[PDB]
């Protein structure tokens, strides 16, 4: 009977859970191309969950899941209006006494609509969040090409006011990796294997304390 | 619907109020006989030789 | 048992000032985060501002940045939120939610018409 | 007795009484050193978490440790003290080389874990590897040195009784190279550990200029300079003049404090161990 | 104005139930136990250190015989173990890896177990071939489960996560009498000895006791002010203790009907995750969220021991029937046995 353990062993250290959780319209779905997913990435198994059998009670069964590698955080920039409640479900997470050593991946999932959205003009970001019209865009940041100057920073905006709250707090226990996506994108398995092979890396040099 | 929950809560708690409730005094003491009583058998509160330890 | 009371409330003109006291009663005031929500018609209910323990930490929603004033009131466990340049969007029933777990910054108060630790909360109407 | 012959064949006339009397106080303070470090990794065996990189770390803390006492206590006699003074070069040679290796390993697991982060193979059997080349390497090195040399009488030093630096025979460089291999294996991957620490990680900014990513790459550079013996570096910059007074001092300086620097940087900068120590 | 209306009625029924407390309230359980002789300082040491869990064992159920445990970890394998010789006796892989219960049969030949799964599963022990297999799949809970307890072979009472608990017949498969009226998320249930009623703790600070018969809430006790996580009767069976998210464990008497004796110290900031009793029911034992232990007196309200080496949040603990040993099961995949 130990034999079966640790053949099991191998294959439980080998393969790395993801928790996949947001908004209903943020397209948690579309992220990964029963709630169950399974996706293999440079011969290492990735094996992620979407949790969305349950009720709005969620500060209890997300105890079970302070084990993963790392939590998949997909947010819709579409949507100003239910923006501040996805910030608000980020500082739970972020803030949350369980997670605190779990490193979070953000997801802007369908920067492509937001493109039309600050285009148009109907909608103003300053509206809902004031501080949009003092924010500048940061020397750091690289626009995207072919972009309306405006749109970066909208988009960057929404990455910085995320940002600002995983900064707060965590004292380096745990980081937050803000990536942007699009409607169609096949490089998100990628960018989910690269953010959870430099949070190992992390997590060694905390281990060793060189962090 | 929001009227239909509350009807429930009050039938629950009329028949919650028209349970005797024994005095504490008297119900106190009940727990505290049991802990006298049972007290020798429990192998946690008192003493055991490892002889009859089963995990030494 | 755990039961909070919220006061005030009522019509008001746009642009006046309203104090809604929030009554608790069941538990230690001092040792648990304080959280007010509203629950606009028709929409679901949202975060507006919390409260550290000790009142340090202190923020509000980016709709009543600046507009709203709030403070907590340790010695005879009460709440105070101060609303101030009333708008018709602002019209909303006002709850008033505590985080569960003492000691901690971190709670789940936005959930919707399932919570043990809200209020009844009471109406704010704008004209 | 200058402590700095052992990576440097000729040490001058009016140094070496300068040097020495640095070595003597730098041994004082490393002996007690280490005598702390292993209580108080004795004491706290059990009590650091059962995580298979937090466990192999330890042993080859404890085995560097455990080196560096042996080797201290025993390069002192031997310059003291003729058989007696002889016998203890073979061990003194291998006891430094077994260091000398140890930090070896705790360098390749320190690249290994960060160069290749999923191959999570067997712990028992890298333990196996780590105890086998860490003190087997070091012995086969010093006795085939014996085998070869001990007859032609070069492997002892006139009433100094440490490997030399003349005649035919290549007693000394035999050991430095090894020596010198270990740090230039270990200076590069200090230099990957950098690599990976030198971008900001604090919110993809540093959000507090220059000075922010310098405090947290100093604090890992104090750490890793003697647990991976990058302090034996300066004997390559004594051992090709051997007449520099500047050069030398620095080596016995640092080398004898090392004990001490393992104590203060290793155990003391130990984030858990602290505030284990503090419940303690 | 109804709905106003039907409020203000039961803010009066809470005054008048609250005034029916107060009345009979003359005195308390620490005054009357002030003259008996404390039990003491308690030394406990880890006799059996159980290996081979994977992940968390965020669940664990004692036997009958006071032999075979069983434990529930994350990693998707249920283990049934043989404390006496720290040998594993059986191996139960999962479906779903997330498993919040695990229930060991009175008669031994029944397991179950649950999680996010939705779904309670129960595998047979005592098949002719050997292996274990699904026996019954029982499903029509809309929340994870959370506790589930074997009140006989052949029914099984669960609580779930839509604060709602059910009782389950294994040869029916579908849930005989649903128990409603918790307002939040359930997380575990006590078996009286009798097993003619049971009380579970939910999320909404409040006890509510139930008979499995009539499938009527008996009573509702409200002490606590935070989740309730940890639920367990008295030997006696008229009275039960509770640990709740707020650092305090309180004990109930159902014929008094109100709180006992509340067992809280200053220093503790962690909550309760789990709760049991002694053969006596003198010593009381809850988890915490400090890493370890603490050994109560239910008569002083005064801490007798702490049960340390666990390096993670103490997830489960339970007493075997004959009070022989305790077991403690933590996030570190490592159980303890105490004596
Ligand atoms: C206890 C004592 C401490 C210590 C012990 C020991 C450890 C080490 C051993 C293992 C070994 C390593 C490697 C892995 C395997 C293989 O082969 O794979 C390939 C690669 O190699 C590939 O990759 P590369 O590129 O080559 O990399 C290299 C680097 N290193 C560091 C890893 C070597």
């Amino acid at each position: 009977i130990e034999k079966q353990l640790q053949k099991d062993k191998q294959v439980y250290r080998a393969t790395h859970r993801l928790l996949l959780l947001g908004a209903d319209n943020s397209g948690k779905s579309t992220i990964v191309k029963i709630f169950e997913t399974k996706f293999q990435v440079d011969k290492v198994n990735f094996h992620m969950f979407d949790v969305g059998g349950q009720r709005d009670e969620r500060r209890k069964w997300i105890q079970c899941f302070n084990d993963v590698t790392a939590i998949i955080f997909v947010v819709d920039s579409s949507d100003y209006n239910r923006l501040q409640e996805a910030l608000n479900d980020f500082k739970s997470i972020w803030n949350n006494r369980w997670l605190r050593t779990i490193s979070v991946i953000l997801f802007l999932n369908k920067q492509d609509l937001l493109a039309e959205k600050v285009l148009a003009g109907k909608s103003k970001i300053e509206d809902y969040f004031p501080e949009f019209a003092r924010y500048t865009t940061p020397e750091d940041a690289t626009p995207e090409p072919g972009e309306d100057p405006r749109v970066t920073r909208a988009k960057y905006f929404i990455r910085d006011e995320f940002l600002r709250i995983s900064t707060a707090s965590g004292d380096g226990r745990h980081y937050c990796y803000p990536h942007f996506t699009c409607a169609v994108d096949t490089e998100n398995a990628r960018r989910i294997f690269n953010d959870c092979r430099d949070i190992i890396q992390r997590m060694h040099l905390r281990q060793y304390e060189l962090l | 619907a929001s009227i239909a929950q509350a009807r429930k809560l009050v039938e629950q708690l009329k028949m919650e109020a028209n349970i005797d409730r024994i005095k504490v005094s008297k119900a106190a003491a009940d727990l505290m006989a049991y802990c006298e009583a049972h007290a020798k058998e429990d192998p946690l509160l008192t003493p055991v030789p490892a002889s009859e330890n089963p995990f030494r | 048992q755990v039961q909070l009371q919220e006061s005030g409330g009522g019509l008001v003109q746009p642009g006046g000032s309203l104090r809604l006291s929030c009554a608790a009663s069941g538990f230690t005031f001092s040792n648990y985060k304080m959280n007010w929500v509203r629950q606009a018609p028709g929409k679901g209910l949202e975060w507006v501002s919390d409260i550290s323990q000790s009142g340090a930490s202190i923020s509000y929603t980016g709709s009543v940045k600046g507009r709203f004033t709030i403070s907590r009131d340790n010695a005879k466990n009460t709440l105070y939120l101060q609303m101030n340049s009333l708008k018709p969007e602002d019209t909303a029933v006002y709850y008033c939610a505590r985080c569960p777990a003492p000691f901690t910054r971190d709670c789940f108060d936005v959930t919707s018409t399932t919570y043990a630790y809200r209020g009844q909360g009471t109406q704010v109407t704008v004209s | 007795t200058s402590f700095s012959i052992l990576m440097s064949p000729f040490v001058p006339s009016t140094i070496f009484p300068v040097v020495k009397w640095i070595t003597y106080v730098g041994l004082g303070i490393s002996i007690g050193s280490l005598i702390l470090c292993l209580i108080i990794e004795a004491l706290f065996w059990k009590q650091i978490k059962k995580s298979q990189t937090s466990h192999t770390r330890r042993i080859c803390m404890v085995n560097i440790a455990l080196s560096l006492l042996i080797a201290d206590v025993w390069f002192i006699v031997g310059a003291t003290v003729s058989g007696v003074c002889t016998a203890a070069v073979f061990f003194t040679h291998f006891f430094y080389l077994s260091l000398f290796f140890w930090m070896l390993m705790l360098g390749i697991l320190l690249a290994y874990r960060i160069i290749l982060v999923f191959h999570h193979m067997a712990q028992h059997l890298m333990m196996a590897v780590g105890f086998c080349l860490g003190y087997g390497c070091p012995l086969i090195i010093s006795v085939i040195t014996i085998a070869v040399t001990q007859p032609s009488n070069t492997y002892k030093r006139k009433d100094v009784c440490w490997l030399n630096w003349s005649n035919g025979s290549k007693p000394l460089l035999a050991f430095v190279v090894p020596a010198l291999a270990i740090v230039a294996v270990n200076f590069v991957v200090v230099l990957l550990v950098l690599t990976k620490l030198w971008r900001p990680t604090v919110g993809e900014r540093l959000s507090r200029d220059d000075k922010a990513t310098i405090i947290r790459v100093g604090k890992s550079l104090l750490i890793l300079t003697p647990l991976l013996g990058l302090t034996w570096g300066f004997g390559i910059g004594t051992i090709v003049d051997s007449q520099n007074l500047a050069w030398h001092v620095i080596f016995a300086l640092l080398n004898a404090f090392q004990g001490f620097f393992i104590l203060c940087f290793g155990i003391l900068l130990d984030s858990k161990l602290r505030q284990l120590l503090f419940n303690k | 104005s109804e709905l106003d209306q039907l409020r203000q009625e039961a803010e009066q029924l809470k005054n008048q139930i609250r005034d029916a407390r107060k009345a009979c309230a003359d005195a308390t359980l620490s005054q009357i136990t002030n003259n008996i002789d404390p039990v003491g300082r308690i030394q406990m040491r880890t006799r059996r250190t159980l290996r081979g869990h994977l992940a968390k064992i965020y669940a664990m159920h004692w036997g009958t015989d006071s032999r075979l445990l069983v434990s529930a970890s994350q990693d998707g394998k249920l283990i049934i173990w043989d404390s006496y010789t720290t040998n594993k006796v059986h191996a139960i892989p999962l479906r779903s890896s997330w498993v919040m219960t695990c229930a060991y049969a009175p008669s031994g030949n029944y397991v179950a177990c649950g999680g996010l799964d939705n779904i309670c599963s129960i595998y047979n022990l005592k098949t002719r071939e050997g292996n274990v297999r699904v026996s019954r799949e029982l499903a029509g809970h809309t929340g994870y489960l959370s506790c589930c307890r074997f009140l006989d072979d052949n029914q099984i009472v669960t609580s779930s996560g839509d604060t709602t608990c059910a009782l389950w017949d294994i040869e029916t498969g579908q849930q005989t009498t649903t128990f409603t009226g918790h307002t939040g998320d359930v997380m575990s249930l006590s078996l009286a000895p009798d097993t003619r009623l049971f009380v579970s703790g939910a999320c909404d600070a409040s006890a509510k006791l139930w008979d499995v018969r009539e499938g009527m809430c008996r009573q509702t006790f409200t002490g606590h002010e935070s989740d309730i996580n940890a639920i367990c009767f008295f030997p006696n069976g008229n009275a039960f203790a509770t640990g709740s998210d707020d650092a305090t464990c309180r004990l109930f008497d159902l014929r008094a009907d109100q709180e006992l004796m509340t067992y809280s110290h200053d220093n503790i900031i962690c909550g309760i995750t789990s709760v049991s009793f002694s053969k006596s029911g003198r010593l009381l034992l809850a988890g915490y969220d400090d890493f370890n232990c603490n050994v109560w007196d239910a008569l002083k309200a005064d801490r007798a021991g702490v049960l340390a080496g666990h390096d993670n949040r103490v997830s489960c603990l339970g007493v075997t029937d004959d009070g022989m040993a305790v077991a403690t099961g933590s996030w570190d995949s490592f159980l303890k046995i105490w004596n």
